[PDB]
């Protein structure tokens, strides 16, 4: 899965980090449906499904 | 007649006044924090269970070691005339414990070791099959 | 060169082997195998009849035994203590562990540059003869301490 | 992206592995154009390839 | 002299005075050459031999230093250094006329957590460099006795500032050293205290990798993403009792 | 001088222990490699437990590490 | 001169005290340290409980100090 987000992941490691200046984020990352964002210092938990 | 005070000494060093000046403020904050850590935190459970004591277990040893675990428990493992069994990879990052103490048998030493080690590795002791065990961290 | 060691600190092979001679010739039993040591001791000239109680001149043996310790670079050391059969099994065993335990702890209190001690005894339960009539002056009972030489 | 484009996203790709020189010297071949180096107090080997 | 000045200027009113300074005209000329040196090489002598003893010392109880300093028992579970915290309690800062600013406690974190391979040790710190000084170098011989006698005292004292010198450079070690474990010690008791959020570090998994001539069987990336810092959320902050 | 004294001299030195044996059946207690144990716990030299001493020729007696550090207790004073 | 005279001797100098400790278990009654307590009431030097003596260099014998104060008794007068 490729993602563009004005967020960050935390929890289940990266391969390719790309971030431009005004703050939008490119991350790959491999098939794993549950994700760990850290908005702001607190942390919830997100899960995708096809 | 001529007055007197007790304990005279040897004549010291200014240098490890300074150091045991410093080292009382170091072990009263590290006393302090060990008593609210203690209150806080519940403790659930003793290891005595998991490393109990039988015969052949009681003799002695006083013990400086500071290096790594392995040869030290390999050590006293020929001691224990025991059997050795390794559990996991063993880390990049070695894993060091620096040991002084004096007369201290084998089942308290191996609490002290496994409790100095914490998360990184655990110890079992199985004597009816007369193998002591370790295992590292399932982590990373 | 010259600021690097030229020996080990402290060190003679012909003292070491004089005072090692001098021990044998007392009548301390030294034993070399490979670079393996044993010496033996005969328990009578160290402690009273059946007790763990030491005699005021025992203390010059013991700075002896040390002296000659100090010569040697080590790892570990054991001592195990024997006895002749007096009482139980449990009575024997007890009184060599405190004769072993004592004399450890004399031995660490001196300042012998080993890592690790263990510390044994048996009591009756090992002869070293058939001979077994003779009390506490027998020749079973014993204090033996080993190791192996680093290096 | 024109020539006033100095503006550019930065990337972070994986970490690398290792240095392949390290084989070498756990073999026990220095590296070539690698200098001596004296060892006291202990047996070892060590040497200064690229100032390290 | 001057403190009975009117007889002190009577006396210097006689010619005899006139005449006897003129034989301390060259003790006051021939002084300040030899004070310098014999200083400087006082201390010389005195820093090198007090830096040598001291450093016999801290060798001589390298022990217990050890004992006090386990690093290995403060390092996090992710092979990680704690960061270096420090406090203030009541704090006012008074930057003017018509304007004072007070506060109750202050924290300021000074260095970030990171990666380590080895913990540190006391020998980072404490040790001093000792080399022998070996070139005594004479740039006038003091002639006469008392010359000579005042050479030796002002080396004697050169001697004595280089010792309180070189009590000062370990003073400074000991409080740089007692500085880095108090700062971890209160990082300890506040994340125990849960006044700081603890760091995040990821794992990322990959199996085997490389061309057909090179190969890794195991790639495994630990990387710190989310450093420790203090949290203002006052209500999840829990108190402490004690008995 | 006598390593092996009052024994059957030395025979030869083994370079995989760095230590001597004797013409008798022991170790000598001298050391013959430089790659044995020593037991080494002071050193001289400034700079230590850091980038080691700069070897740039400064001009002034102020000597300062390679990774930043003045050595002060080395430099020259007045 | 003797600090601890008509005592045991001189044993050091307890420098979390500043003060000497004789052989007989007493304090002496001098000092060995410049972090001790010196109880003195009389200072020298001028431009007192000011910024200190202005080191510029002035034509005159005019000193001021660093608060602006100007010392007179401390000036060459005329």
């Amino acid at each position: 899965m490729y993602v563009r987000t004005n967020l960050t992941i935390l929890s289940p490691g990266w391969l390719a980090s790309m971030t431009s200046a005004d703050g939008t984020h490119a991350y790959e990352m491999q098939k794993s449906p549950v994700l760990l964002v850290s908005w702001h210092g607190k942390v919830m938990q997100l899960k995708v499904e096809g | 007649m001529k007055f007197k005070k007790p304990p005279i000494n040897n004549p010291s060093d200014d240098a490890t006044i300074k150091l045991a000046e410093a080292a009382v403020s170091v072990s009263d904050s590290m006393l302090e924090m060990a008593k609210v850590e203690k209150v806080i935190t519940p403790p659930s459970k003793d290891n005595t269970l998991t490393i109990p004591n039988a015969y052949n277990l009681q003799a002695r040893a006083s013990v400086d070691w500071s290096g790594p675990i392995e040869e030290l428990t390999a050590r006293i493992a020929k001691a224990a005339h025991f059997r050795f069994r390794v559990l996991g990879k063993s880390p990049s990052v070695p894993v060091l414990i620096s040991i002084s103490t004096k007369d201290e048998s084998l089942a308290e030493i191996l609490r002290d070791i496994d409790y100095q080690a914490g998360k990184k590795a655990s110890i079992h002791v199985y004597p009816n099959s007369q193998v002591v065990e370790l295992r590292y961290a399932k982590i990373y | 060169v010259p600021k690097l060691p030229c020996r080990v600190d402290g060190a003679c092979d012909a003292t070491i082997i004089k005072m090692m001679t001098d021990l044998n010739k007392k009548g301390i039993k030294v034993a070399s195998v490979g670079q393996n040591y044993l010496i033996s001791i005969p328990a009578s000239a160290l402690f009273a009849d059946q007790s763990p109680r030491l005699n005021w001149a025992s203390y010059s043996l013991l700075n002896e035994i040390a002296a000659f310790l100090k010569q040697f670079r080590k790892i570990a050391i054991t001592v195990t203590s024997y006895s002749s059969k007096y009482v139980s099994v449990k009575r024997e065993r007890a009184l060599t562990l405190a004769r072993s335990r004592v004399v450890s702890e004399y031995l660490w209190s001196q300042g012998v540059d080993s890592r690790i001690i263990f510390t044994q005894g048996l009591g009756s339960d090992k002869p070293i003869t058939s001979y077994t009539l003779g009390g506490d002056r027998s020749p079973n009972a014993r204090v033996e301490i080993t190791f192996r030489r680093a290096v | 992206y024109g020539p006033n484009a100095k503006s550019m996203p930065t990337e972070e790709g994986i970490p690398p592995s290792a240095n392949d020189l390290l084989l070498h010297v756990l073999e026990g071949v220095p590296p070539p154009g690698s200098r001596r180096l004296v060892v006291s107090g202990g047996d070892a080997r060590a040497w200064l390839s690229n100032e390290k | 002299g001057d403190t009975g000045s009117l007889a002190g200027l009577q006396a210097m009113a006689d010619s005899k005075y006139t005449r006897a300074q003129k034989k301390q005209k060259m003790g006051k000329i021939r002084e300040m050459a030899l004070k310098e040196t014999a200083l400087s090489v006082g201390a010389q002598a005195g820093l090198a031999w007090r830096a040598k003893i001291i450093d016999e010392q801290l060798n001589k109880q390298a022990r217990n230093l050890d004992a006090i300093y386990d690093f290995n028992s403060l390092v996090l579970e992710h092979n990680i250094l704690p960061p270096v915290l420090l406090e203030g309690r009541n704090t006012l800062n008074l930057a003017d006329a018509q304007s004072i600013r007070i506060s109750d406690r202050t924290y300021k974190v000074a260095k970030q957590a990171h990666f380590i391979t080895t913990p540190p040790t006391w020998r980072q710190y404490l040790w001093m460099d000792y080399v022998k000084p070996e070139a005594p170098n004479v740039t006038l011989l003091p002639k006469t006795k008392a010359e000579k006698e005042i050479w030796c005292i002002y080396t004697e004292r050169g001697w004595k500032n280089g010792i309180d010198q070189a009590n000062t450079i370990l003073e400074e070690n000991i409080a740089r050293i007692k500085e880095d474990f108090g700062g971890m010690i209160l990082y300890r008791k506040l994340l125990a205290m849960n006044m700081v959020s603890p760091p995040y570090v990821s794992h990322t998994d990959l199996g085997v990798t490389g061309d057909g001539s090179e190969i890794h069987i195991d790639d495994r990336v630990l990387r710190i993403t989310a450093l420790p810092e203090l949290n203002v959320n006052s209500a999840e902050w829990r108190a402490a009792v004690a008995k | 001088d006598g390593c092996c004294s009052k024994m059957g001299g030395i025979n030869y030195c083994d370079s995989s222990a760095g230590r001597l044996v004797c013409n008798n059946g022991f170790y000598s207690t001298c050391y013959c490699t430089r790659h044995a144990v020593m037991d080494l716990q002071f050193l001289m030299g400034c700079c230590l437990w850091h980038g080691g001493v700069y070897p740039q020729l400064n001009s002034s007696g102020l000597v300062v590490c390679n990774d930043g550090y003045v050595s002060e207790e080395c430099s020259l004073q007045k």
